[PDB]
């Protein structure tokens, strides 16, 4: 029918007439703001705050918790929903986080989907504009099809290290925010190959399997030892925080951030490339993006609590260190890498200049917050301790 | 020079080579089961397409509410007790979707093919939407209705009533503790194949009924999502097919999931549906019989059969405790007002006859008690009565169940009267039925949820509220109420003045 | 004195922070854990603060540990020196050992009760909460209808109060 | 107050059911489809043509107007408001075009906003990953500040060339791709200043003021014929197709595409900015959304056309013979830039072979769609005169 | 290495140099003023902040539309005669939009300083967004609504009516068809100013009463976007008033403009409201007496005093016509009926009281003659009766102003009932005022729009009906109808055979 046959309250007269009569005159209270109990982090309560603070149902025995008593359905042998025993760092409450960004899941997929659109249109204007033509054989068919292809599997593979997280965080910021770290991750390692699959499209002969790329990760000496620092990541650690941690606030902070902004992000144009930096904005969008939080996290809110500051700066000092190791191995079997450049495509003030440009911000964003005593000359001549 | 590019599909094609092997590349939780590595995922997306089509999503959902439905004054002109309902249905839907996110974590990791981890990670982003989404319904009429309270602090109100803890038993605990498969089961096999995907829906025909076109925007949204939450949890139930183990241990985790949901939603849904509305849809009897029944325990089970799923066994046990569960447990919700975070309201004329013409006994039962309190004044400040004391009066203790966490009243009860009390190294344990009891034998260690009289014990009922927060902003009005009227609302004090303290009901065992 | 705030987690609060040292601190969390965590406590009148309590519990012997261990200690080694990746393997080969449900559910709640952090690290911890529960599912599932309410109840050894069916 | 004074007749009981009350029991007519009129371009037609053709009144003298009659109120003198004596071109209707893109407004300001709030993390994530470190001096402040610079009044210039089409556009569809293509040059143009202002900010010393990059185009040489054609096309072309045509399919096409993609594009990347050619990638984006609707407008629809196609290519050949010249003395004035690079930079052969990309790009998507007769090695060796 | 950026003022500082001197840098069209090129602008926009803002509103306006709007099917549960208004509302205004897009291209044009031609660069894109807006409305209605028809083809269907003709001059000739500063006048400090924020403000008000929700999500929009409009109108006398020929030509044009937009908006927009509609909102004659006279008359026209301008010494008249002019003009519409895309309706009982209590006199004059044509049988399609035959049988002819387009009949009016007719180098012109007339006594060749009696001289009504499209997809049922019920609608053949065939009534003339 042209009106339907289901009556809304909204519309309906009859209907309507009998809830307009059931109706107070004014509001039954002037507090019309949800989340009104929240401690803003900043002047006023955020919409993202409001809609994300609390939602976690933790009892107050969980830092933080504003519920009461266990939960309803534990694990077989007794193991907490959600636990302190989960992590060894302690907090007066672990929902004082808060992303910098304040991302909650709406403004996250609209700017996501925004860069996607974008970058669809771009693809199709620089296909358009034929602009592969100045880009350098070699360089294509083997620094990307096979180097960065490959590096995808790493991305990959720090952003599975975010699976225990998703699961055993302790709130909801901190969940939304490491969630969101994951998924930015895994967007990358497609993004790498959405570039394979166009490369492919408009290159014949260009194959866009992972065959090549992965058989490089996985057999390779390129990023050998790279891949054992991931593998150890993901696999071998049970504490969602160290983790979290570990990943951003070192291993992708020294080895990722060379192996993008150092290398490709660097090289890429110097053999015709505009392609391949167009998704390194990217990648470099969101490393910067994820930044914020994790430097909230783990120093604002943990490494700087009013109560475990010291104890929890033990933990990530340690946790460096514990991580430090595998990611200069990681960084000096990926210097074997340059020994199949040509010819004056770079030289090794470079090589060096690069190194210490990571480590210089490594320690300046991540080691000095937590006084983890890095030697900069020390790391560079471990890492740089492996050319040719 | 052709204009180019890549889609989604194209680039997912090769999603599943980007894991590889090594030795510790397993799942880091305990599970019976071994999820096949050679499992795909039935949507080809990659993080940036989900984005957009979720964005779109949002675009039109927010550009309705901030808009139009602003407009026309749509977080205003809704049925006062559906205004209230939709406290504990947002709310409660949003601890589920919530907990959802960590559950689909832990089924990411259990996953090892690359496709079914994708597959989970997408849920994982869907239940962190969905949070934000049911948090916004109670933003949106929280900043716009006709009552705030409840709306603006569900997260910390809920925690003063019984009905919460049985939703963290559903949709909390019981989607991340335990096997991954089992809970698994409990949020996407059954909760949302069962309840939660029928519930969205039907939630939306009840709130248009009411005049909330609010929740109609947001919860439809929602629910486009669930197309890929069914996905996940059949692609579960097949990742592990082929393991000697499903042979021996699935449908257990089945039946246990299917009473589990079972237990706290039939009786909850058809509470919240009939007793929290002015209009009714349909009979929550009808409903459910076609939810539990026809379509999942029928038409979505048997799909899954060629997978060696069977029927839980607990089916018949089911559909004889539920025909009057959710009415048995509003007499509950009702003589407990106090301790809620919303507003209720008995039965007008109109509605007992509803209720009477589809549940035959209705009256004579249930709306005679209504009557009775009614007359008393249960509704009325001064009269010094809340329902708790006529249970008192009348020796009808109130149980809650160990387990799911549901109260009961046996002696009352005209659905399920079945009592069973055990002592256990020091402490008594209350269960309803026997389903529950065999997971409390079997699982002690699974099992310590503290009831309410429990963590009451002693304590004078004005003073939880109070420590709690169930007041309204004026510090002295309680945000629950035994009416949904403008005035003669109930004060803190008119509580303190009934000196109700609470007593654990297992004691009188002793 | 009510539910987030009384004189019992006061009383505990003060008794807490007199622990000045680690293996003090840790033999109080495992005596406490002893005592009022899992169905088999020693006793439930603190049923309603343990959890409350355990944690601001685990704290102290958190932060204590922190400023004892070295390092490499700190990573492999529980606040009673025992070797974790030691207990963790001792651990799961008497849970694999295991006869049966009721021997293994008793392996692994103990388990918990002695080395939940900040004992153990918790690497090993949640890696033998994977391992331990794993088999202890698999024994508990098995056929876990066929035994009938009454002889469970027998079984688990349940004191039955009260029993009414219509 | 809570329900407020303003009764709606939706909602309003009383109102609402005198209005269903003298509702019809269906619709009145079964043709739900605004625009069924409307001939399709693609198989069925699209919201783009529903809401765009025929919003202009013309009436039948001007070819494709479905109207009648002279114009209500003309210019003292007897001018219409829309005439056919604004252009020599000629057709049989000019409502057959069709942006391929199928731009109405919303997804127009959609793409474009997505672009803005991009390029505004962009930015965001560029100054704190410190990239601008690596980016040579000289190029910075040289190359971009003053002849990136310089460019901005180029892209300014031919927006405003669009002026009188805006004004003068026989058709609704016409308009619409006229007016989007002048935006998106005074886009690019305000996108030049941008980055200027970003390097502001994060280059000390660095001058945003527009005063160098204009003194450069109003009296350098490298400039000059560039200018002096833009000045040209805006002001003293009447004709608003002679102005569209010539811009896109003439000017832009050759000189445009040198330099932001032969020059700008190609040696940013040697000197470390990767800054420049991510607004570049727009301004390609945008050259290549444009050409196709160019494409449809003067070769599709006019020089295609069933009754004026010979009439409209010899018009057409005219108007490139008219503008190649000037387009030429451009990109030879444009050839001393090259005098000024730091040695080794790039050399006369791939100076050459980048003008024959532009040229061979030029004669296949342009020239040879009316039959003028270009010769690619006369246009190069005309160019090549102005290398110093 | 903080995290940094650049905004649009960051950028707008430096657009006003944008602009370079060079000897052919000048306007290309005529004109009696100079703008200043050191002129500025209020807004500090670029175009991609611009694009943002307007994103921003499109996702409120087309949720809305696409999600709620749709699901409350507010397409539908609108008063049939307001549905009828919309499609001659939104599309005439589409089209004043659409010409104000080439008319502030003109602006753009006409403007030196670069601030100034970017002002009007918003506007040009604005009026393109308009113009897709206004468009939207009519798509949505005919995709949705009750009767589809004239909303889905008035681009075509418009030209068969009378009172289109008119539309093309306030806002399509008017807008670009002269003096630059004369087109401005038309379009923004009379045009937009004086009636057509004023009037969009309304029209969402007599929607929104007569349960349009549409048209207020969409209109509200495009109001949003008139601050900037309202910014160049202003700016427009700025860039003129330091110079000399101002003063001389500046009360001239904008005089002629006034009485350009009143003369044609006052009787139609009017019309439209309080014949187009059900419920009422306001008497036309003060919502005018408001805009005109005070808000604009003073509060508007005083501001810009301090520039030289005045006031129009044509608003006496004006005024003293704001009253009947509307009630004269829908006895013509109604009259010509057959000739529209829209279906109109008598007034009703209720609708006369309240046109009698707001305009005494009104029954005795349009009531009477109403109730005749009702028993003529003008609603019925076997009467054989038109309302325009009772304008032969009673000797009133029916003419058409050569400049304004406005039909009148001079010996049944109310309004300016005074009838002028020339004759010059074998033409006649008939004019209404003494305004229009010096118009055309002085500009003779800028209006020469033939009417539709001239076009239609000697043709058959059913025809010229045909011929133009004026059916629906039966092929047979009118668009237009006398009456807005859904049976008994008139077909082509019910007007064939009333077998009306138009002359010209000036040829009467000697
Ligand atoms: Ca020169
Ligand atoms: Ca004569």
């Amino acid at each position: 029918s042209m009106l339907g046959e289901r009556r809304r309250g909204l519309t309906d007269p009859e209907m309507a007439e009998v809830i307009l009569k059931a109706l107070p005159e004014a509001p039954l209270d002037g507090n019309n703001k949800m989340g009104y109990f929240v401690t803003p982090r900043w002047k006023r309560l955020t919409e993202y705050e409001a809609l994300t603070v609390y939602a976690q149902p933790n009892a107050d025995w969980i830092a933080g918790g504003l519920d009461w008593g266990d939960w309803t359905q534990k694990f077989h042998g007794g193991r907490p929903s959600w636990g302190n025993e989960t992590t060894e760092l302690r907090t007066v409450d672990w929902f004082k986080h808060r992303d910098p960004l304040r991302r909650w899941h709406a403004p996250y997929v609209k700017d996501k989907a925004e860069e996607w659109r974008y970058t669809d249109r771009f693809l199709q204007g620089y296909s358009a504009d034929g602009q592969i033509r100045a880009m350098n054989p070699t360089w294509r068919d083997e620094f990307i099809n096979r180097y960065w292809g490959a590096f995808l599997f790493n991305e990959y593979g720090l952003f599975n290290a975010h699976s225990q997280g998703a699961r055993e965080a302790l709130s909801d910021v901190t969940r939304v925010s490491l969630a969101f770290w994951g998924f930015d991750k895994i967007d990358i390692a497609q993004m790498i190959q959405l570039e394979r699959g166009f490369l492919a499209k408009i290159v014949p002969g260009f194959d866009e399997s992972t065959a090549v790329p992965k058989a490089e990760w996985t057999n390779g000496e390129v990023y050998k030892s790279a891949r054992l620092a991931v593998e150890g990541l993901w696999q071998e650690v049970f504490d969602w925080n160290e983790s979290a941690f570990s990943v951003h606030a070192v291993y992708d902070a020294l080895f990722g951030q060379f192996v993008r902004r150092e290398f490709f992000q660097r090289l890429a144009p110097r053999f015709g490339d505009n392609l391949t930096p167009f998704f390194i904005n990217q990648a470099q969008t969101y490393f910067q993006i994820a930044k914020q939080g994790v430097q909230d996290l783990y120093y604002n809110c943990l490494g700087d609590d009013p109560e475990f500051s010291d104890y929890n700066r033990t933990v990530m000092r340690n946790w460096t260190g514990k991580w430090l190791e595998p990611t200069i191995a990681a960084l000096r079997d990926f210097m074997g890498l340059f020994a199949k450049l040509p010819a004056g495509t770079t030289d090794k003030e470079e090589i060096t200049a690069s190194l210490y440009r990571v480590v210089d911000d490594w320690i300046e964003d991540y080691a000095s917050r937590i006084d983890f005593k890095a030697d900069r000359d020390q790391i560079v001549k471990a890492v740089l301790a492996g050319l040719k | 020079r052709a204009p180019t590019s890549v889609n989604a599909q194209e680039v997912h094609r090769w999603l599943q080579s980007f894991n590889w092997d090594f030795k510790n590349n397993r799942t880091k939780y305990a599970t019976k089961y071994k999820m096949a590595n050679e499992t795909k995922e039935q949507f080809k997306l990659i993080a940036k397409e989900y984005a957009r089509m979720e964005a779109v999503k949002d675009e039109r959902q927010f550009g309705s509410l901030q808009d139009a439905l602003t407009r026309l004054n749509a977080g205003v002109r809704v049925h006062p007790k559906w205004n209230e309902t939709m406290k504990v249905v947002s709310n409660f839907l949003e601890v589920g979707e919530y907990n959802a996110i960590a559950a689909t974590g832990m089924l990411w990791d259990s996953a090892q093919a690359a496709e079914q981890k994708n597959g989970y990670l997408a849920q994982v982003l869907d239940e962190i939407r969905h949070t934000h989404q049911c948090a916004y319904v109670n933003y949106y009429f929280a900043k716009n209705g006709q009552d705030p309270a409840g709306h603006n602090d569900a997260r910390r109100t809920r925690t003063i009533g019984p009905l919460w803890k049985g939703m963290k038993r559903v949709f909390s605990d019981g989607f991340i503790s335990g096997d991954a498969v089992e809970c698994s089961l409990n949020l996407q096999l059954v909760g949302e194949a069962c309840f939660t995907n029928p519930l969205i829906v039907a939630v939306t025909e009840w709130a248009a009924a009411n005049g909330d076109e609010i929740t109609p925007t947001v919860f439809l949204s929602i629910e486009t999502d669930e197309l890929r939450h069914m996905a996940n949890g059949y692609q579960t139930v097949v990742s592990i097919a082929n393991d000697p183990a499903s042979a021996k241990y699935l449908n257990t985790d089945l039946n246990n999931a299917f009473w589990t949901q079972q237990k706290y939603f039939t009786p909850v849904l058809g509470m919240l549906f009939e007793y929290g509305s002015k209009f009714k849809v349909e009979p929550w009897v009808k409903t459910w019989d076609r939810w539990v029944y026809e379509d999942w325990g029928g038409i979505w089970i048997g799909r899954l059969g060629k997978y060696g799923v069977e029927s839980p066994r607990s089916l018949k046990d089911a559909k004889q405790d539920a025909y009057w569960a959710h009415h048995d447990l509003y007499l509950l919700a009702y003589a407990l007002w106090p301790t809620g975070f919303f507003r209720l309201a008995l039965p007008d004329q109109e509605e007992m006859e509803w209720f009477e013409a589809n549940y035959p006994g209705w009256y004579d039962h249930y709306g005679k008690i209504y009557e009775e309190w009614r007359a008393r004044g249960c509704e009325d400040p001064s009269s010094g009565f809340i329902p708790l004391m006529w249970f008192i009066e009348n020796n009808h203790p109130i149980y809650i169940d160990r387990v799911s966490q549901v109260p009961f009243c046996p002696s009352l009860a005209k659905g399920a009267s079945t009592l069973r009390v055990h002592e256990y190294n020091g402490e008594m344990h209350t269960f309803s039925d026997q389903w529950g009891e065999r997971m409390w034998l079997a699982e002690p260690e699974r099992y310590e949820c503290q009831n309410i009289f429990e963590q009451y014990e002693g304590r004078e009922l004005s003073e939880v509220i109070a420590e709690l927060h169930g007041l309204r902003s004026d510090g002295k009005t309680l945000i629950a109420q035994p009416h949904v009227r403008g005035d003669k609302l109930w004060t803190l004090d008119d509580i303190k003045r009934l000196n109700c303290v609470f007593k654990n009901p297992v004691k009188a065992f002793n | 004195l009510g539910i987030h705030s009384n004189d019992t987690r006061d009383a505990w609060v003060n008794k807490i922070a007199q622990l000045n040292t680690l293996e003090k601190a840790a033999e109080m969390l495992k005596q406490f854990r002893m005592d009022h965590t899992t169905p088999f406590r020693n006793s439930y009148e603190l049923d309603n603060d343990y959890l409350w309590i355990e944690a601001k519990l685990e704290e102290k012997v958190a932060v204590l540990k922190a400023r004892a261990f070295n390092e490499v200690d700190f990573r492999h080694k529980t606040a009673f020196g025992e070797d974790a990746k030691s207990v963790l393997d001792g651990t799961v080969a008497k849970m694999n050992a295991a006869k049966d449900k009721w021997e293994a559910e008793k392996i692994h709640i103990g388990f918990r009760q002695a080395y939940k952090p900040p004992i153990m690290p918790v690497n090993y911890f949640l890696d033998g909460e994977r391992q331990l529960g794993t088999r202890l599912m698999e024994l508990r599932n098995l056929n876990y209808y066929d035994t009938p309410l009454e002889e469970l109840r027998k079984q688990r050894g349940v004191r039955v109060v009260h029993l009414q069916s219509p």
